[PDB]
């Protein structure tokens, strides 16, 4: 059950992590998809990381 | 997951094509029947291209 | 046949590799050919023919005419060649 | 001895890499671990074990299948079967009658407890669900273990002599038996054979 | 069952980008049905792009985790 | 009469005559026949129907 | 003497071409299949549907 | 049909009304905002009815093989 | 028309992963409306008056999620099984 | 409806249903090429449409059925020379950008070639 | 005499979901008192016909790729 | 009576449609259904690939490597997913797999399930989500023409030949690696009987 329920952990993880990367990319770069900094999409994924983070336990439950 | 992931492929497909396809709302005619087909012809090239470059050596 | 589109002027492509004086360059500057009518002239152009070939070969490659006039020449060459030696 | 079995599954079980190398004599004598569905036919091939006289017994083993049938709802195509003969054991001539015809060998394997692992296999196109939805998809895998062997050839002086005719066998003809029960992977059948082996029970 | 999720996050992240890239290249249109010189240009680009972002963000996280964890 | 019987009236058995209409028919079937549902009497508006032109040469 | 005459009518067509300036592949070109493009098999027919007439 | 696909529904007519009255002015919660989600979620039930309806027609008067009036 | 299809395990496993999919969605749309999505902003920091807009949208979907859920369910009124 | 009106209506739609029935009959062996789109149909459509304006007055005005005949054939032999084109450039199209830049040479070669053509004949006549 | 299958009900149904999503994006029918207007009632009865011939569409495209891909 | 025939064609155009229409109604049901094979059917001849030609043909076998390798995606191996958040679930007691898209998982879980693939008759199903179709008979008509198309209501099998195709063509256009390609070799035949004359080609 614990190993079941850490690899759904780790799966909703890498989930989140590419759908905001990807988020973060699309919002950011320019010009036809050709130009974009990756210090502002990291910040950017950093930022969305942590109001995914404080979104979670509300959104995410049982009930 | 094969399954799961040709769904996923065709649903962004059909909604890449939809979204450029239908901009102007009008009711489709029987040009816009062939316009669908073409879209999604494009969308699957583009696909094709993108993946082999990514795949490119070096 | 080919459309515009479809393409690819391998000609133009070995024009614009061409060096800059060239003849071919000085007949797409307007230079216009006309074949000897002596027959010191025709005797002398008699040798160009392989530099001809050769030169068309490289401009329009994959055509249908030059190929096959390429193919018969070679294919005469050889057999000539062999008849002589034999 | 050292137990350091190699398992065929994957793109393997359709190419097994013996035969997709031509490393036969570089394979041979190792452990192979494979996983598919018998054929009813049987092949007996004379020799003696431990000073008995009895018969070799070779069985068709389909590690993949492959379906090449657009037209489902039309025809019930057949599918290409790539398979490999499996030396079942020994029994004596007196007890030759005793197998059964499609016998039992092995246990079927358990069905997986993944459930996304009850689909159509990409390489193999096998289904391990116990209960297909689709009965023409339906089919039961059994896991066995063996040795891979080489096939075996003429030998005048070495009393190895077979009458196809007669029905008359003393060495293993690779190339005939799969000539005779009509097995696509003839290539593969020439290339090698597998000789199930098992703990001492 | 880990090797199989791996690949099948890989393409569909190599789906998503690719619609992505596109999108962003306007490659999607209903006259013709063949991509342009142009287009297919544009979607290479696009995807040197995403590859180079990706390998740099890879090669810092690698550096140093600055995740929140 | 389109095709007159003139043609080959002397024979009784109307044969060749058979096959002469039967080939105008189908020379004017050839022009008239996917149309024939759209602007002539198959039409499903029974009222504007007009009569299919090879009528008199079937 | 067999390609003399043959070869004069090669250059001269090819001088006129590039008096002309007509840098294009001239007809009958097959190209490899490198520069081919490919052929789309994919046809959708259009959605049947019953005339208003 | 499973419960599922209830849940899926309920989810998107909750996100679709989420971006109709936050999507604007992003304020804090209040009390008339209830009415205006009561009122997004009546709208919507409505238009899906709408747009299945229409969508089901359409793809039943679509011609589907010869018509047989008996 | 509902049917039997999943597991009581399987279906809380479909739940949850709708769940987490419309966290991820309300997350987007949390930071497209408090705009802290921008070219003009550079470092991993938050300023506080995109905190407060983040904490009035977390608060707005807290207090609205159960209710707008339960009453998605009384509208839609599928049902039972068997 | 009455019994003979549902009939008789069955029977029309029946009649025009053809296509809806040949259509999921199709062969393996077959050289299948890109179809001419819609908008290129209707182009030519109005192409040709625009021959029958130009052409009208004269075969209206004409009494004698021969050299109607004669316009219409020297006119099908001018239009047929280009659908010759059409077609060959069309069956070898690989493409709907091919199939769209032959129906748009065939229509533009009708609108400056045939409209020449024709008001040249429509003159002498 | 016809028989459907749970799955073919849940993409029916899941093809209503995405139809209705993007119609009520594109039209914007949320902003009234809960009574469509009958602008609104005709944009949608548009979108949702061009949904279905698109769906239609995308459907058959689908299925013939994979079996070009097949033969 | 004037029985001209243009005419007379009047009264004998109706009968001749009335004619046309049991003869087509004969000839799609019984004739054409019999006679006829729909979806390019065609016999088809495998062949096995030779030792001869498998010379250094698969040089690569694990496709996971390369999809690691070349794939647009942040590497896997960060030890961050463990617990990089957190979230309510429990009473997972068996192996869970998760579908990406917000739209496709509930698809892609519906036909991995077997108890999905149950058949269930109109008069069970005429129960839509938000309409119910029991009194409303015209569009419960609509509903069953729109089910009835066979597109919208597949078989398992061809569901699962659509996605394997689809996937085998994403991975040969993505990797271009030749193990998800067929290891057969097909030659394909239209073995076409032109002894009908109901069915002819062109």
């Amino acid at each position: 059950e614990d190993n079941y329920a850490a690899d759904v952990q780790r799966q909703f993880n890498r989930t989140a992590f590419d759908s905001l990367y990807k988020i973060c990319y699309n919002s950011l770069v320019q010009k036809n998809g050709s130009t974009i900094d990756f210090q502002k999409q990291i910040d950017c994924h950093q930022r969305l990381i942590q109001v995914f983070a404080k979104i979670a336990p509300i959104v995410v439950k049982v009930e | 997951m094969e399954q799961n992931t040709t769904q996923v492929f065709s649903d962004l497909a059909y909604k890449v094509c939809f979204k450029v396809i239908n901009d102007k709302n009008k009711p489709f005619v029987l040009h816009d029947e062939q316009r669908l087909a073409n879209c999604l012809t494009r969308y699957v090239e583009a696909f094709n291209v993108t993946s082999e470059y990514f795949f490119r050596e070096r | 046949m080919i459309l515009p589109h479809n393409n690819r002027q391998l000609a133009r492509q070995y024009f614009d590799s061409l060096p800059e004086n060239d003849i071919n360059r000085k007949y797409y500057e307007g230079l216009k050919y006309e074949t000897p009518k002596t027959f010191f002239g025709r005797f002398l152009n008699q040798f160009n023919i392989d530099a001809k070939l050769d030169t068309l070969s490289k401009f329009y490659t994959y055509q249908k005419t030059i190929r096959a006039t390429q193919a018969e020449l070679q294919e005469d060459r050889k057999s000539y060649l062999t008849n002589s030696l034999l | 001895a050292k137990d350091q079995p190699f398992d065929v599954d994957g793109f393997d079980a359709k190419v097994y890499p013996w035969v997709r190398e031509n490393n036969v004599n570089d394979w041979e004598y190792k452990l192979v671990k494979m996983r598919g569905y018998f054929k009813d036919q049987r092949f007996f091939v004379r020799r003696k074990r431990d000073g008995k006289e009895g018969f070799l017994v070779f069985a068709p083993f389909v590690t993949a299948v492959e379906r090449v049938n657009h037209r489902l709802k039309q025809k019930d195509l057949l599918p290409v079967e790539y398979s490999v003969f499996v030396n079942l054991g020994w029994v004596p001539v007196e007890n030759k009658k005793d197998v059964e015809l499609g016998g039992e060998v092995c246990p079927p394997m358990d069905a997986p407890t993944d459930s996304t692992l009850f689909v159509n296999d990409t390489f193999t196109g096998f289904n391990p669900d116990p209960a297909n939805p689709e009965d023409t998809e339906q089919v039961t895998l059994t896991e066995i273990t063996g040795i891979v062997r080489r096939g075996e050839q003429q030998d005048i002086l070495a009393r190895r002599r077979n009458w196809n005719k007669e029905g008359i066998y003393n060495w293993v003809d690779l190339d005939y038996m799969g000539k005779i029960f009509r097995l696509f992977n003839l290539d593969a059948i020439n290339t090698a054979y597998i000789e199930r082996v098992v703990p001492s029970f | 069952s880990d090797k199989r999720k791996i690949q099948h996050e890989g393409i569909i992240a190599l789906i998503n980008y690719s619609t992505l890239c596109a999108q962003k290249c306007d490659v999607l249109k209903g006259h013709d049905d063949k991509i342009t010189d142009t287009e297919e240009q544009c979607l290479r680009v696009c995807a040197e792009k995403i590859r180079q972002t990706f390998e740099f963000t890879n090669d810092i996280y690698l550096k140093n985790p600055n995740l929140t964890k | 009469t389109v095709v007159p019987t003139q043609t080959f009236y002397q024979m009784q058995d109307y044969y060749m005559l058979c096959g002469l209409r039967f080939e105008r028919w189908f020379r004017c079937d050839l022009v008239y026949h996917d149309q024939r549902h759209t602007k002539f009497d198959q039409v499903k508006n029974q009222k504007n129907y007009k009569t299919y032109p090879c009528y008199r040469e079937y | 003497q067999k390609y003399y005459t043959h070869m004069e009518h090669l250059w001269t067509v090819h001088v006129n071409r590039l008096n002309q300036k007509i840098l294009e592949d001239p007809l009958y070109t097959f190209y490899p299949q490198e520069l081919n493009v490919p052929k789309h098999n994919i046809i959708v027919p259009t959605i049947f549907r019953d005339t208003p007439q | 049909m499973d419960p599922v696909l209830g849940d899926v529904i309920a989810t998107r007519i909750y996100k679709a009304c989420f971006k109709h009255v936050y999507g604007k002015n992003m304020k804090a919660y209040s009390e008339k905002d209830e009415a205006k989600f009561d009122q997004c979620l009546t709208s919507y039930v409505e238009s899906y009815k709408s747009v299945t309806n229409h969508f089901i027609t359409y793809l039943g008067q679509l011609p589907k093989k010869g018509l047989s009036l008996d | 028309s509902t049917r039997k299809i999943f597991d009581s395990e399987e279906q809380s496993f479909i739940r949850l992963v709708d769940k987490f999919y419309l966290g991820l969605s309300l997350t987007k749309l949390c930071a497209q409306s408090c705009n802290l999505l921008r070219n003009d902003i550079s470092g991993s920091a938050l300023t506080q008056k995109e905190k407060d807009c983040l904490s009035i949208c977390y608060n707005n979907i807290e207090k609205t999620q159960s209710a707008f859920y339960a009453k998605v369910k009384t509208t839609m009124n599928l049902p039972a099984v068997e | 409806m009455d019994t003979i009106q549902k009939m008789n209506y069955e029977a029309t739609v029946n009649m025009g249903r053809q296509d809806l029935i040949t259509r999921e009959y199709t062969f393996y062996s077959d050289y299948e090429f890109i179809p001419i789109q819609e908008d290129r149909k209707q182009q030519m459509e109005d192409a040709l449409n625009n021959l029958h304006k130009i052409i009208h007055p004269t075969v209206t005005q004409l009494k004698k059925k021969a050299n109607v005949q004669e316009i219409q054939d020297r006119v099908f032999r001018k239009l047929q020379g280009w659908e010759g084109e059409l077609n060959t450039c069309v069956f070898s199209a690989k493409n709907v950008r091919d199939s769209n830049f032959c129906a748009d040479r065939f229509t533009n070669r009708i609108n400056t070639e045939g409209v020449e053509f024709v008001k040249q004949i429509l003159r002498e006549y | 005499d016809t028989e459907v299958s749970n799955h073919n009900y849940t993409q029916a149904v899941a093809y209503l979901n995405r139809a209705t999503s993007s119609c009520v994006k594109k039209c914007d029918s949320l902003n009234n008192n809960g009574s469509l207007s009958s602008k609104q009632e005709s944009c949608l009865k548009t979108c949702a016909e061009n949904h279905a011939i698109a769906t239609k569409i995308h459907a058959e495209y689908i299925r013939k790729l994979a079996e070009s891909k097949y033969l | 009576t004037f029985g001209e025939l243009q005419t007379a064609d009047d009264y004998l155009h109706v009968l001749q449609l009335r004619s046309q229409n049991k003869w087509v109604k004969n000839y799609w049901n019984r004739s054409l259904q019999e006679t006829g094979k729909t979806n390019k059917a065609h016999v088809i001849s495998p062949q096995e690939q030779l030792r001869l030609s498998l010379i250094n043909q698969y040089k690569s076998l694990n496709l996971s490597s390369s999809i690691k390798h070349n794939a647009p995606f942040i590497n896997r191996d960060l030890y961050v997913f463990d617990d990089l958040f957190s979230y309510n679930l429990g009473d997972i007691t068996t192996k869970k797999s998760l579908f990406n898209d917000k739209n496709s998982f509930l698809t892609s879980y519906s036909y991995l399930n077997n108890n999905s693939w149950n058949n269930n008759e109109f008069d069970l199903i005429d129960n839509l989500p938000f309409t119910t179709l029991f009194d409303n008979n015209d569009l419960f008509n609509n509903y069953k023409s729109f089910f009835q198309d066979s597109i919208f209501n597949s078989p398992k099998k061809q569901l699962s030949s659509d996605s394997k195709q689809l996937f085998k063509h994403i991975i040969y256009r993505s990797i271009k690696n030749n193990i998800i390609q067929d290891y057969t070799k097909l030659v394909k035949h239209e073995d076409f009987d032109e002894y009908s004359r109901w069915i002819k080609r062109s």
